[PDB]
Formats: structure tokens, C-alpha cells, sequence
RNA sequence: UUUCUCCCAGUACGAAAGGACAAGAGAAAUAGAGCCACC
């Protein structure tokens, strides 16, 4: 549940989130119908100073059955033109991803790990 | 039906320049192939990526549905995901930047997965 | 088997490859100083030659040939 | 409905389009899709869908009602429908 | 420089078999990356990290070429 | 004998002839699956059949932090950390989609729940998934593990120092000085464990149930 | 209750460029009336 403030940990090779920087990235907002953001919902990361697109995959609040809960927000940064920021991904991410609604094959390909 | 097989060769009948399918073991737990595939230019990527689909959509697949095209905006990377296999299509230069192929064919040993960083986020006070 | 028939088919299949320069293919081509070939080049150069014959040459004596009528020889002494 | 005392409920309320998934005649008890108003051990009132969709679907069911004194053809004990997975069946792998 | 130089050309040999082997991938491609893979490595290495790419090698030529299909 | 929690119904004004038919549903359903006996603390491997994949299952192994439900909608959660990332997943096991069932490791912990173990150390909660079974006796008691985890900073999920809790297997002592527990004790509410109000007897229910499950065998 | 996507269909139409209907399906959102198998 990425709902306002929820401070969050970039998962990507980008410059902004790879560099180290003294304010958490945050979330204040989602790219969707309801303000809550999960799983495969694109959001706006304050990243170095800069505005830059993400994608979520992991939140810390409970799931629904058959699914694993995760511990730590993770997220993937996406550029204007729809390809991802980064051209790698660390944390595991989970496969549901590609049947959920969206445009989800760029980032998947992107995902080395999936759990 | 539409399969793996007649894809690849409709994108070779095309002139793919650079085709990549990587098959998916039963215990991984993912689509069973992932294709990458190259294009000369954004014209040339959004003819083939139109072409499989009208290819698709007429050979059989009637109990799948019908499978929009994502990335056609933009000029360097369109992705087509049918029901057995996705389709990633992209220019040459853009091919080894990405190296989507190492990462499929490394799972765990693509150079580019140490790339990555981490970072650190402490409080202000 | 017909020494002929290796001697020249071993200078076709070093022929085969492009990114050595033949330049003087003779049959006592030598590759370090006459041609000027990397490690990888006689590395890779064998192997067009194992594909051909059916491979089982081994690294260990294969580097010291050192040119293609001793592979040849080696070839021949081998069948 | 519930009542909820003074702030409320004890007031009747309808529910529509609950599909049936699974009747057994020896207990008499019907299967219904969905939650319904009211709480546990309270009557409620069952009749067919007035939904336009579902205009006319007694022409293949019982038309007055299903009479047991003719037996014509005894029913299973249970009744499902196609979609439901009855137990006892093998374990459902998604090929 | 290597352990054994006999492992290096058996391992190229082998990735150049699977290439014309491999069918749904772009042949031309394979070829070329194999070569720029053999010519970027290859060169300069040392002793342990020589053993790590050789070893890896072969069990990516023994894995059916490592899921490249 | 060993009945499993689901087959105990709770209490309540429900007709118990649903938890008549429901055993029997469950009964059948676990000839088909077979569920093995396990604890909480237990690691366990469980096969089930992925929808996303064709054709193909899915085996996730973790230590047993929590038994809920009852009847055919009782789920078992197991706890494993997956690339340094903790993971909890909920199996339920009368679901059609668990292909099989397998209990690596037959154990107990020292409590009931092992929510807290997300506060102790991660070696605590790091299982191998690869690890394979251990040898167990049928007829003896399963292991009971004693080993006291120890926590993280004091911020915590819950508090778990309060009496209610009542956690056993948590080294407070090194993260809790006497006094803190003192003040954590003020929440003792120590009639609780003398009231009657909220102890639910079902001794005669669990010895009726015990015929009835091996009867359907 | 409202909205979006898909489908119909790159079809009708149009020299091309471009580009529909209606019918059907899936997603959500909110409102209303309820409900506790799971969390």
C-alpha cells in the first residue's frame, strides 16, 4: 500500500537512484483511479532533485492469500517515452506483472530475478 | 496455430536482423520463451511489429484474444506479448545497450545485474 | 586415408577462415612470425580444422605445430 | 436488514443477481452466489431473478415446481454446476 | 597463460556447433557476439579468473548452451 | 493422535451440519491431496500449480510462522527470506491448485506464532530452499526448537515484551532491561489467567472428531 | 451508479491521409444496500 509519504527504495541502475543521496526518494501521489498504490501501479519519484517516473513492485502492506508479502518497497523507474530507466533490476519481482492490465513486457524483460 | 515456429520465421520473412529467442525451463516460473529482436530503423520496427500481429490475428488464435501493441511511440523499442511468447523489437544500437539477451541466457550471471548499486537514506536529524 | 587429399583440404579449411590474411598460405605457413596470429587466432584456427576431420586434436601438442603441414603430419599419424 | 438500534436496519432489502452453484436434496440446501442482508438463522424470501437479462429461465426448469411424489428420475443428493470443481476431483493445474 | 589452453579451444569449437544448432535465434548475431566475447575476455586474464571463465564456459557448454534456444 | 486445527469448529450459532458436510468435503479433498502433520516452526515444501505459467508448478519452502481458518478454508503461512528479502506466503490447503505438500522439516518453536522472527536477526528467519528433508520419527513427538532469537533495534512491529504476548523464544534481556519489562507488565491483567469467561472446552468435540476423520481413511 | 480499455475493426467510410458506429467482453472508480470464508 503506496500511499502518501511511504518512503521507498529505488531498484534500478538510473543515475539518480544508483547515486547515493541524503533525502529518501518519496511518494506523495498515484497513477491511478484511487490514491492507494500496489504492485504494477506507476507513480512520480522525487529522485537528486528530479521528477522521474516509477513503477512499483513490492509494498510492505499485507496481501491478499497465496501471495508473498514483501518487507521493503521497491520500485522501477520508467522514462517518458514508456522504456525503463534503468536497464536492470536487483530485487526480485514478482510475475503477476505481465497478466496485470498495462504495459508491463518492457519492464519485466528488464527483471532479471523473479520470485 | 500460431506457435514459436511460424513467428520466427514470419520475422525472418521480414528481414529481422537480429532475432533472440531464450526457451524457460519448467522451474522457472515465467512465459516459456522470450524473444528479442532487431529493426533497422523505427519504420522498418513498426512494419515487422505490425506484421506479426495481423499474422497472428488471422492464424487461428481464436481462443486467445487479441493483442494490443505496446511501444509504438517510441522509436527504439516496440514489445508484442502473445499468449506463448514475447516479442521485444528494437534497433541494433539499442540491442547491445539493453543486452536483454544476456540477461535471459545469464539468469544469474549477466554482467550488467552487478551494475546495480545500492545507495543509503538516512533521516535528516 | 590420402595425405594429398589432408594437405590440401587442411590449407582449405585454414582458406576458410577470413580473418587471417592469406597472404603466403603455403603449405609450411608458420603462424607466430609468418602471419602474425594471436593466441585466440591459432586457438580458433584449429578448431575450423577439428570441424573438417572430425576433431579429437587436443590443445596439448596442437599449439606446437605451429604450421599446417605439421597438423598434417599429426592428422596423418593419428588416423 | 440487521437493526442497529437507535443512532437504524429491521427494514427489508433485496439482493439481485445471486447465481446458484450447487443444491442438495437431502438437506435441502441451496447454493447462492454472494452475501445476503439479514443475520444468521433468519428466514429469508427466495424467488426467480426479475433481472431483463433473465426473462424467461423456466422453460428449462421445473414449471410449476419440482414435484418429488412423481420420481420420475431420482436427482442426485447434490447438484453443481459445470463451472464449480466438485472435492474429491484432481487437483486443478493451470496448462 | 591459462591452466589448460586445451579447454579454451574445445570451448570454442562447441559455442560455434550450438550456433548452427540454434534455430530460432539470428545465427549471424551469435557468430559475431561469440567472437567480440572471445576477443574482449580472452586477452589479458589472470590464472584464477581465467579458470572462473573457462569453467563457466564449459558448463554453459554442457547446458545446452546456457537456455539459448 | 494428532488432529489437525481445522477440523476443530468454532464456536458460535452456525448449524454444526455445514462443519458435518464440510469434513466430509475435506475428508475426500485429502484423500485426493494427502497433508502431512506439521507445526508451527515446521519447514515445509509446498507444490502448487501456477496460473500465470503453463503447465508448470511452483515449490516454496519456509519455517511454519502461523496456523488460521478452519474447515476447508484453513491456510497455513510459511516464512523463508529469498534473496535477503523476507517473504511470507499463505498456502490453503484444500485448495484444488496445491499440486502436493511436503514437510522438510517436522518441528515446534518455542511459541505458538512466529511473527516476531520478522524482528529478530535474519539468519533466525533464513532458510535454504534447496535444503532437503531431515529424518523424522512417526511415532514420537516432533522437535521442539528452544534456541531464544534475538531482536533488532527496539522499534518493533509489536510488543512483544507485553504479558499478553507472553513470547517465550525472545532474548529480552539483552534488548530489555528488567525495568523495561517492568513497565511492559503493567498490561499483566493477571485475573486473565484465572477467567473462566473466555476458556472454550473442546475436549469432547476433538475425541468425537478423531473416530469420524479415521473412519472416512 | 459512473468512467476507462478491448472487441466489433485499419473494417464502414475515404483518391489517399485518415478513421466510425450500434452490439458484445474485460477492467476499474464511486454511490447505495449488505456481508465476515479469508485478511
Amino acid at each position: 500500500a503506496v500511499q502518501k509519504m511511504t518512503r521507498v527504495r529505488v531498484v534500478d541502475n538510473s543515475a539518480l537512484g544508483s547515486t547515493p543521496y541524503h533525502r529518501p526518494p518519496r511518494c506523495i501521489h498515484v497513477y491511478n483511479k484511487s490514491g492507494v498504490g500496489k504492485v504494477g501501479d506507476q507513480i512520480l519519484l522525487a529522485i537528486r532533485g528530479q521528477k522521474k517516473k516509477a513503477l512499483i513492485v513490492g509494498h510492505r502492506m499485507p496481501g491478499s492469500r497465496m501471495t508473498p508479502k514483501f518487507d521493503s518497497n521497491n520500485v522501477v523507474l520508467i522514462e517518458d517515452n514508456g522504456n525503463p530507466v534503468g536497464t536492470r533490476i536487483k530485487i526480485p519481482i514478482p510475475t503477476s506483472l505481465r497478466r496485470r492490465e498495462g504495459e508491463y513486457s518492457k519492464v519485466l524483460a528488464i527483471a532479471q530475478n523473479f520470485v | 496455430k500460431f506457435d514459436i515456429d511460424m513467428l520466427v520465421s514470419l520475422l525472418r520473412q521480414e528481414n529481422a536482423r537480429d532475432i533472440c529467442v531464450i526457451q524457460v525451463p519448467p522451474e522457472m516460473r515465467y512465459t516459456d520463451y522470450f524473444v528479442i529482436g532487431s529493426g533497422t530503423s523505427t519504420r522498418h520496427l513498426h512494419a515487422m511489429v505490425h506484421y506479426l500481429v495481423k499474422m497472428y490475428k488471422h492464424l487461428k488464435c481464436r481462443s486467445d484474444p487479441y493483442v494490443k501493441i505496446e511501444g509504438k511511440d517510441a522509436d527504439d523499442w516496440l514489445c508484442v506479448d502473445f499468449g506463448s511468447m514475447v516479442i521485444h523489437l528494437m534497433l541494433p544500437e539499442t540491442r547491445e545497450t539493453y543486452e536483454l539477451e544476456k540477461l535471459w541466457t545469464l539468469r544469474s550471471f549477466d554482467d550488467q545485474l552487478a551494475q546495480i548499486a545500492a545507495e543509503t537514506l538516512p533521516e535528516d536529524f | 586415408l590420402t595425405l594429398d587429399g589432408i594437405k590440401d583440404r587442411v590449407l582449405y579449411v585454414l582458406k576458410l577462415y577470413d580473418k587471417i590474411d592469406p597472404e603466403k598460405l603455403s603449405v609450411n605457413s608458420h603462424f607466430m612470425k609468418d602471419l602474425g596470429l594471436d593466441s585466440l587466432d591459432q586457438v580458433e584456427i584449429i578448431m575450423a580444422m577439428e570441424d573438417e576431420f572430425g576433431f579429437e586434436i587436443p590443445d596439448i601438442d596442437a599449439e606446437k605445430l605451429m604450421c599446417p603441414q605439421e597438423i598434417v603430419d599429426y592428422i596423418a599419424d593419428k588416423k | 436488514t440487521i437493526g442497529k438500534g437507535f443512532q437504524m436496519g429491521n427494514q427489508n432489502r433485496t439482493v439481485y443477481g445471486l447465481k446458484v452453484w450447487r443444491v442438495n436434496t437431502k438437506h435441502n440446501i441451496i447454493y447462492v452466489n454472494g452475501s445476503v442482508p439479514g443475520h444468521k438463522n433468519c428466514l429469508v424470501k427466495i424467488k426467480d431473478s426479475t433481472l431483463p437479462a433473465y426473462k424467461d429461465s423456466c422453460k428449462n426448469l421445473p414449471f410449476p415446481t419440482y414435484f418429488p411424489d412423481g420420481d420420475e428420475e431420482e436427482l442426485p443428493e447434490d447438484l453443481f454446476d459445470e463451472s464449480v470443481w466438485q472435492p474429491s476431483e484432481p487437483s486443478i493445474t493451470f496448462a | 597463460a591459462p591452466w589448460s589452453r586445451e579447454a579454451v579451444l574445445c570451448l570454442y569449437r562447441a559455442l560455434l556447433r550450438q550456433g548452427r544448432e540454434l534455430r530460432y535465434t539470428d545465427r549471424d548475431f551469435y557468430f559475431a557476439s561469440i567472437r567480440r566475447e572471445f576477443r574482449k575476455n580472452q586477452k589479458l586474464e589472470n590464472l584464477e579468473a581465467r579458470e572462473k571463465q573457462l569453467e563457466k564456459g564449459l558448463v554453459f557448454l554442457h547446458s545446452k548452451l546456457g537456455g539459448l534456444i | 493422535r494428532f488432529l489437525s486445527p481445522e477440523f476443530i469448529p468454532p464456536r458460535g450459532r452456525t448449524n454444526p451440519l455445514k462443519f458435518k458436510i464440510e469434513r466430509k468435503d475435506m475428508l475426500d479433498r485429502r484423500k485426493v491431496l494427502p497433508i502431512p502433520e506439521f507445526y508451527v516452526g515446521s519447514i515445509l515444501r509446498v507444490t502448487t500449480a501456477d496460473p500465470y505459467a503453463s503447465g508448470k508448478t511452483s515449490q516454496f519452502l519456509g519455517i511454519c510462522i502461523k496456523r488460521s481458518g478452519n474447515g476447508l478454508g484453513a491456510t497455513f503461512t510459511l516464512r523463508n527470506t529469498i534473496e535477503g528479502q523476507g517473504v511470507e506466503i499463505c498456502f490453503e490447503l484444500y485448495n484444488p491448485r496445491i499440486q502436493e505438500i511436503q514437510v522438510v522439516k517436522l518441528e515446534k518453536r518455542l511459541d505458538d506464532n512466529l511473527l516476531y522472527l520478522r524482528d529478530a536477526l535474519p539468519e533466525y528467519s533464513t532458510f535454504d530452499v534447496n535444503m532437503k528433508p531431515v529424518p523424522q520419527e512417526a511415532c514420537q513427538e516432533v522437535p521442539v526448537n528452544k534456541l531464544k532469537v534475538k531482536m533488532k533495534p527496539k522499534p518493533w512491529s509489536k510488543r512483544w515484551e507485553r504479558p499478553n504476548f507472553n513470547i517465550k523464544g525472545i532474548r529480552f534481556d539483552l534488548a530489555l532491561t528488567e525495568e523495561q519489562m517492568k513497565e511492559a507488565q503493567k498490561w499483566n491483567k493477571p485475573w486473565i489467567e484465572f477467567d473462566m469467561m473466555r476458556e472454550y472446552d473442546t475436549s469432547k468435540i476433538e475425541a468425537a472428531l478423531w473416530e469420524e476423520i479415521e473412519a472416512s481413511k
